[PDB]
DNA sequence: TTTTTTTTT
């Protein structure tokens, strides 16, 4: 699976991407930290929103494997997420080619 | 994990998982039993076959890294049960050093140093190789506590076992190259000064006793010696190099023959950590030109953002010129060219001295360039960065041009003639190989300087 | 307790 294949409502998404940017942390009303990370493939880029502590571990340049991801539209923006029973795992850094475009998370 | 530091984000390390499996195999036979009974059990098990032999050796190895109170016993058992002179262990050490060193737990690092020293004393085959791989993990431009610890730790092994070091010509040259370079970084605290003195004495003794072996380094040895010339021990060494070279060796005529000898690539490479190399090689082979910004930012953030890191920059530059010689296919593609990498690195300099050292490193193979002995790929980045910076950043073109002229009488004044000849040969050969067809439009470009455009239209008549 | 087709205006 590639970034370009991601569609609203799809689940059990398994793919690899490199992170380009980590956004600022916001807090949900029940106390969770959330941050948006821009990640990319050779087929383009998409935002992933990451809750809680793993969100602070992620760094730009990280090559990450997502398992059991799902996708949904938040504020007009197609967004990627870690599902129940899924996880994010860093498997390398820096050495991955990617395209910024298209940005599948643009409203 | 017992070997490596891991966050909850980190994937499980396959190598760590395999070593832990082996340790647990050894442990199943050694726990709850006497030491004689344990050795009988391991002996038996190893005899079953060659994969069992690997399991046991790797197991004992991992116990040495993870159980310091069992380490001496386990090395003894390792030496006893090993059938391949500990070769499988040496490969795994090199693998750990090249791939895992940054994630290696403090205990495991401490233990690995202990193990290598124990390997040297035992006269194990390939130990010198392991020491060189170890030295490569000591990062230039890094005075963090852990890095300094490694510098001193490896130095202590080398000095205590100097007789053994003398058996390895390559290890002599490599140790001298490594420590001559690190000495530049070691000042600012009492701790750093005390380590520098030990590094000075060590390098001096090898240079004087084994000069000829040190010469296999080639001309970059001079660059390193200039950078430490004001240290008293080295001033003495210089007057011997300049005035009576014969004391150093009957086969050493003088500094010129050393300047006319190319630097071997393994020396330029040993001053980049595995991670530095992997990143630069990736940038110069896979990154499309126009797409390099985030890669540069990521590299800069990790390696070039501290004041202490400034010295690392000449190593990167010598590495780009002398080690990275891209195929014809890469050169004819849209891949990030070497000159753009060089241009990027030059802009990260934060002082005039750093800038000057960076420029010298860039032009270093120009100085005594002979077209039949030297590679044109070593001198290509400088001319290409000058050329391609004409329009966009004419500041860079100007200053490098200025340096190219002024380095001729200044680099080493008693050899201005030779240096002049070198720069001329470089320029000529750059035309003959069509790296840059015409040298004239670089010296009259309207976007240049009042004084410089004049200084150019003089220093070489052949380019109007 | 592994959050998770999550996110106050």
């Amino acid at each position: 699976t590639f970034v370009k294949d991601i569609k609203p409502g799809l689940k059990n998404l398994n793919l690899i991407f490199i992170v380009l940017e980590t956004g600022r942390v916001t807090k949900t009303k029940d106390g969770h930290e959330v941050r948006t990370c821009k990640v990319a493939d050779k087929t383009g880029s998409i935002n992933i929103s990451v809750w809680d502590d793993v969100g602070n571990l992620i760094q730009p340049g990280d090559i990450i494997r997502l398992t059991k991801g799902y996708a949904s539209v938040f504020k007009g923006c197609l967004t990627l997420y870690t599902g129940r029973g899924g996880d994010l795992q860093k498997i390398g850094e820096f050495c991955m080619v990617y395209s910024e475009v298209p940005n599948f998370s643009e409203p | 994990g017992r070997l490596l530091l891991s966050t909850s984000l980190d994937a499980k390390d396959e190598l760590e998982e395999r070593l832990e499996r082996c340790m647990s195999i050894v442990t199943s036979m050694t726990a709850g039993v006497s030491e004689r009974e344990a050795n009988d059990a391991l002996n038996a098990y190893v005899c079953k076959g060659l994969p069992q032999h690997e399991e046991i050796c790797l197991g004992l190895f991992t116990l040495i890294l993870t159980e310091p109170a069992q380490a001496q016993k386990c090395y003894r058992d390792l030496a006893l049960v090993s059938r391949d002179g500990m070769n499988i262990v040496l490969n795994k050490i090199n693998q750990i050093l090249m791939e895992k060193y940054l994630k290696l737990q403090d205990t495991c690092r401490t233990q690995l140093v202990w193990l290598v020293r124990e390997l040297v004393k035992s006269g194990v085959l390939g130990a010198d190789g392991v020491c060189m791989t170890f030295m490569k993990q000591i990062a230039g431009g890094d005075v963090t506590a852990k890095n300094i610890w490694l510098a001193e730790s490896v130095l202590d092994i080398l000095t205590e076992q100097r007789e053994w070091v003398l058996k390895s010509s390559i290890l002599i040259a490599m140790a001298v190259y490594t420590y001559l370079r690190l000495i530049v970084d070691h000042h600012g605290t009492a701790q750093l000064q005390a380590l520098r003195q030990k590094e000075v004495d060590f390098c001096i003794s090898l240079l004087r006793e084994r000069f000829m072996e040190c010469l296999m380094i080639g001309r970059d040895l001079v660059r390193l010696l200039q950078n430490v010339a004001r240290i008293p021990e080295f001033e003495l060494l210089w007057k011997d190099i300049i005035h009576n070279p014969q004391a150093l060796s009957p086969q050493f005529t003088g500094i010129l023959q050393l300047l006319q000898s190319r630097t071997s690539r393994k020396f330029l490479a040993c001053r980049l950590t595995p991670d530095m190399e992997t990143k630069l090689l990736f940038m110069t082979s896979r990154v499309r030109f126009g797409q390099q910004k985030r890669y540069q930012d990521w590299f800069q953030r990790q390696y070039l953002s501290t004041p202490d890191s400034q010295s690392l920059r000449c190593d990167l530059i010598r590495y780009i010129c002398g080690v990275v010689h891209p195929s014809n296919e890469v050169l004819s593609s849209d891949i990030l060219p070497r000159w753009a990498i060089i241009g990027w690195l030059l802009t990260t300099c934060t002082s005039n001295v750093a800038a000057s050292n960076a420029k010298l490193a860039l032009f270093y193979d120009w100085l005594f360039f002979s077209p039949d002995k030297d590679s044109i790929m070593n001198i290509e980045p400088a001319i290409l960065v000058m050329h391609h910076s004409m329009k966009p950043h004419p500041a860079i073109t100007a200053t490098l041009l200025d340096f190219m002229c002024r380095i001729i009488p200044n680099f080493y004044p008693p050899l201005e003639g030779h240096v002049r000849q070198g720069v001329f040969s470089s320029l000529n050969h750059i035309v003959e190989k069509r790296v840059l067809a015409h040298l004239a439009p670089l010296f009259d470009n309207p976007k240049l300087d009042k004084e410089l455009r004049a200084m150019l239209r003089e220093k070489f008549p052949e380019f109007c």
